[PDB]
């Protein structure tokens, strides 16, 4: 926020929107102005997020941040094995790939 | 004109280079930067049209995943720096320009090594392509195009030589969109919309320009509602 | 869930209106203020109920739209032949089931 | 083979949960921050 | 045209009567049915302006919470039947109209017991103001505006008579939007928005105008993009 400041601007409507149903919740002291307010809601490691299709705000603060997850390994079986008709065991005759 | 006309949005604009450009636009009336700033957003991103390396030719090399002797990188490193590769061409006559650069020996190769072309400008010279040792032969034909989006190298499979190998189409201009709706206060009402919004881009086209065309889409797009059935 | 549950603030002052007119409006004026709550603990109507009435249906989530009522409030509507106070979210809810199947009621 | 993340894969943080791609959305839509940069993925709290 | 532009957005359209309306627009590209739908249905209920009760005044009556004799229906349930009052005027100069009715006895009040006013109609004659048993004199002056979107009767707190009093805001002749995105199938590939929005309307306007008003708006404000400062 300290750079959002610097670079020109301020508070959305929706981050002030966003604000109201946060104190009602019970995240921000009331009382205190936005800025106060959204750096309350911040340390609790929640900021405000806008949907992307549409725009709006998500109503209450999500918490958001730098999570490590890695990729897991792809057996032989992930492989989806899908079998119309194919051999069949010498003895037992059911179906064998 | 004076009053409701003449009081209208004073479209603003602050832009250094090609990459960045703010764009503020107030007074508007209730919940309209919104209104604006999202769509154009939306269109910002996977709308507009760009350029990418669309395929290369390393000389001796056959497959991806090969190395190249007195070359430190290896061919997917390579041309994984390529995609980070930005060009600009100047008019449609430029669909797809082959760029080409060899060098050897013990000098890095940077993409302003690159042999100059006519119409086309690249962006990203000081890039780093590749770190030569002594012996170190490096003859490439880097293939580049104009589309749009994301398209996987395995989309597209570009054929210029038979040795060569595809890479990842990365063509949005647009690198990220950010748009602010802070109230405003003109004379009577407070209740004011300010809709200013941010747009980065990789150089290929211009803050301007790119916004130019989303709104344009977006016109195009209202006019499609004309014949009902 | 969410959509349908109902909130409750914070009780400073007198929670009465149930009985005055002066606690219609004093409460109205002090909610206004920063001492009553949209949503307090007064038995017949918390000022939230006090401030907004809605004729149709419709209107309810209209202001919601706007940002005049969260769906979570406690507000006053007009139903079918009932004075319900009931919550934004609450109605809404209602509809759901009364579109998905029409037979309403 | 070069494998680039798809949804049939399955990935996991550290700390154990364990789950499968089920939509690659595109930055279009996708949860964005203030500032325009958007978040890379989305996971469910019910899981926690 | 035949290939990119004779493939163009099918607009298809469903109306019943002026109050539902359907419409169809596909095949768009991605995301677009959002990009689209989204907009103007924020339009659709904030900018096509309407018209709404916007004060009251019972003659007898000082505060809203009070009951008329002779008058089953307390003020509260009459100024909120006024609210569900439909007006249309014809014309711009009419900005602010007050209506005035005066019944008196054993007669049930309906909205075509008011005044008939000159560039004014109304559209809900028989919606149901109060029943008046015997002795029941109900004598007001209930104002009408023209603006759009929700307005508390906080915010305005309009003053024609000091024992007057507000009415909340009910703007737009729109009673709900709604829109879908689902998926089509074109040959090729298959991803592909299909937006439809389904807009329903008092009867003022029909579902179409109000989506062409709606998308004009927009276009409108994509123009005022024009002069850089």
């Amino acid at each position: 926020f300290g750079k959002r400041k610097g670079e020109g601007f301020g508070v959305d409507k929706r981050e002030v929107e966003v604000l109201r149903r946060a104190e009602k919740l019970g995240l921000v002291t009331p009382g205190k102005t936005p800025e106060e307010q959204l750096k309350e809601l911040f340390l609790q490691g929640k900021v405000v997020l806008y949907d992307g299709r549409t725009g709006e705000p998500i109503e209450g603060p999500i918490v958001v941040g730098q999570m490590f997850i890695m990729k897991l390994y792809h057996m032989v079986e992930d492989k989806m094995h899908a079998r119309s008709t194919g051999p069949y065991s010498l003895i037992t005759q059911q179906p064998l790939g | 004109m004076l009053d409701s006309k003449l009081k209208a949005p004073v479209f603003t604009v602050r832009t250094q280079g090609r990459e960045y450009g703010e764009f503020v636009l107030e007074p508007l009336e209730r919940g309209f930067g919104v209104t604006l700033g999202n769509p154009l957003r939306r269109i910002l991103l996977s709308s507009i049209p760009g350029t990418a390396v669309t395929s290369v030719y390393i000389e001796d090399v056959l497959h991806e995943f090969s190395t190249i002797p007195g070359v430190k990188e290896d061919v997917v490193e390579i041309i994984l720096n390529l995609k980070e590769l930005v060009v600009r061409f100047l008019n449609p006559s430029l669909q797809t320009v082959t760029l080409l650069l060899k060098a050897e020996g013990p000098k890095e190769v940077k993409a302003r090594d690159f042999l100059p072309v006519a119409d086309v400008e690249i962006m990203n010279p000081d890039l780093h392509i590749a770190t030569l040792e002594e012996g170190g032969r490096l003859n490439m034909e880097v293939r580049v195009d104009r589309g749009v989006g994301y398209v996987p190298a395995e989309k597209h499979g570009i054929k210029d030589r038979i040795n060569a190998i595809p890479v990842d189409a990365v063509f949005s201009p647009v690198r990220r969109v950010a748009f602010q709706v802070e109230d405003t206060r003109l004379g009577q009402r407070t209740d004011l919309d300010k809709l200013t919004l941010r747009i980065w881009t990789d150089g290929s086209v211009t803050p301007l320009e790119a916004l130019n065309q989303a709104v344009e889409i977006l016109r195009e797009h209202l006019t499609y509602f004309s014949n009902p059935q | 869930y969410y959509i349908t549950q109902v909130r409750k603030e914070k009780k400073g002052a007198g929670l009465e209106f149930a009985t005055p007119e002066e606690a219609l409006a004093a409460h109205e004026r002090g909610e206004v203020a920063l001492n009553a709550p949209i949503k307090v603990a007064g038995r017949e109507t918390s000022v939230g109920r006090l401030k907004y009435v809605f004729a149709n249906p419709d209107e309810a989530l209209l202001a919601v739209a706007h940002g005049i009522v969260d769906l979570q409030d406690v507000v006053t509507v007009r139903y079918m032949g009932k004075r319900l106070e009931t919550s934004p979210g609450r109605i809404l809810f209602a509809r759901i089931v009364a579109e998905a199947v029409e037979d309403e009621k | 083979q070069k494998r680039k993340l798809q949804v049939g894969d399955k990935l996991a943080n550290r700390h154990g949960n364990k789950g499968v791609v089920a939509k690659i959305l595109p930055v279009e839509d996708m949860p964005h921050l203030p500032d325009g940069t958007p978040v890379d993925v989305i996971l469910n709290p019910l899981g926690v």
